[PDB]
């Protein structure tokens, strides 16, 4: 569930 | 499970440097964004800094009050997160948290104390009842702990046998020195018929004191 | 920078009662918001992520709702364990700022304090020190008045008080009061009194000792 979200 | 263990925190002279650490395990560290969050004693949570994963070029974010002064980094090879803190100020005194991604897991915290006050062992006193005319089957006893720096201290009763009836009070500063009392309630059958001792520890000054409470 | 203003600062709440803590964002933060519950002495724990999603190992009574600008956490039939401080955080652009906090207390029936007085320790006298300690134990509600009396004459000098956080067991409060005097100043009197006045009574609880006795 997204470890490093880019927005 | 997922775990983040913080370390490295302690007393640092203002205008000094410290490098606090965060060890990660139970999850794929190198794919997660990581951040640090701080909490000054009694105050609310303040976000400090963040770092993205290798795949996103390790791009970093900081808070205005901490920028140019704190540098967040990570060793992916060892699953470690760091915070280099240079030119520390008084308002940087806090519990520092290592938080994963957007906040699903937090570590337990290390304390940072920025102060020019000197490390001092406490004076431990037994608190025994006085005057007389007892209006309770349970008698309350205590231990006063006077003049110590820095926090924290650890008070327990009878090697840990007395789990309940025990109130450990916060602490207060007056002249760069801390002071707290602890209270314990035991039956009259229990005392002085048994030996009720308090176990004061002060990790910093390497002090360990055990005081029995004696009838006056 | 986006400011989050939390309301209310503090809540006093009976078990089984339902409560709603709200959080408003200065600008549109969409759904990038989380709710945390912290307990005193412990680290925060994630309650809701993305404004409306219940996190693992969090009871169903915790309801997250909202999008855009106005968010609110809702607790259904608050259980004794739900005591603590509740924080919100947004994550729409650095810095990810927090709410100011909501302090949540358990509502409980009234209870009078159990007062104990203590003479300066024998060890502290061999040190030139005179501290008089008074314990006020297991009362509710939180606010409580302490007055000191030395030889009948009332003191308001070197008294410092510490309260405890509401404990998990009986939901009560405790407080210590400490008169720290000259050490030489102590031997110039003998009658020592600790006066506690609490909601539960107009008659102050008096506990006292004589030094020369
Ligand atoms: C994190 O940073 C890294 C390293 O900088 C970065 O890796 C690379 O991405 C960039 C694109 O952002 C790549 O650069 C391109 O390379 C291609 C293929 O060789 C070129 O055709 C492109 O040329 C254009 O731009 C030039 C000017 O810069 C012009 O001269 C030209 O006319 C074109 O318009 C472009 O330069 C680079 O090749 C890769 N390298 C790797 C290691 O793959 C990465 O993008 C960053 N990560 C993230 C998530 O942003």
């Amino acid at each position: 569930l997204n470890p490093d979200p880019s927005q | 499970e997922v775990q983040l263990v913080e370390s490295g925190g302690g007393l640092v002279q203002p205008k000094g440097s410290l490098k606090i650490s965060c060890a990660a395990s139970g999850f794929t560290f190198n794919i997660y964004a990581m951040n640090w969050v701080r909490q000054a004693p009694g105050k609310g949570l303040e976000w400090v800094a963040r770092i993205r994963s290798q795949s996103n070029n390790y791009t970093t974010y900081y808070a205005d009050s901490v920028k140019d002064r704190f540098t967040i980094s990570r060793d992916d090879s060892q699953s470690m997160l760091y915070l280099q803190m240079n030119n520390l100020k008084t308002e940087d005194t806090a519990m520092y948290y290592c938080v994963r991604q957007m906040g699903d897991y937090w570590g337990q915290g290390t304390t940072l104390t920025v102060s020019s006050a000197v490390k001092t062992p406490p004076s431990v006193y037994p608190l025994a009842p006085g005057g007389g005319a007892i209006s309770n089957s349970m008698v309350t006893l205590g231990c006063l702990v006077n003049g110590y720096f820095p926090e924290p201290v650890t008070v327990t009763w009878n090697a840990g046998s007395l789990g309940s009836g025990v109130h450990t009070f916060p602490a207060v500063l007056q002249s760069d020195l801390y002071t707290l009392s602890s209270s314990v309630t035991v039956p009259v059958s229990t005392w002085p018929s048994e030996a009720v001792t308090c176990n004061v520890a002060h990790p910093a000054s390497a002090t360990s004191v055990d005081k029995a409470i004696s009838p006056v | 920078y986006i400011q989050m203003t939390q309301s209310p600062a503090s809540l006093s709440v009976s078990v089984g009662e339902t409560v709603t803590i709200t959080c408003r964002a200065s600008e549109n933060i969409y759904s990038f918001l989380a709710w945390y519950q912290q307990k005193q002495g412990k680290s925060p724990q994630l309650l809701v992520y993305a404004a409306t999603n219940l996190a693992d190992g969090v009871p169903s009574r915790f309801s997250g709702s909202g999008s855009g600008t106005q968010f609110s956490l809702k607790i259904n039939s608050l259980q004794s364990e739900d005591f603590g401080t509740y924080y919100c955080q947004h994550f729409w652009g650095t810095p990810f700022t927090f709410g100011s906090g909501t302090k949540l207390e358990i509502k409980r029936s009234d209870a009078a304090p159990t007062v104990s007085i203590f003479p300066p320790s024998a060890a502290q006298l061999s040190s030139g020190g005179g501290s008089v300690v008074c314990f006020l134990n297991n009362f509710y509600p939180k606010d409580i008045n302490v007055k000191w009396k030395i030889d009948g004459a009332e003191r308001g000098n070197g008294v410092l008080n510490s309260w405890t956080s509401q404990d998990s067991a009986d939901s009560t409060y405790s407080m210590s009061s400490t008169l720290t005097s000259g050490g030489d100043e102590y031997e110039r009197h003998n009658s020592y009194t600790c006066e506690a006045t609490h909601k539960t009574s107009t008659s102050p609880i008096v506990k006292s000792f004589n030094r020369a006795a």
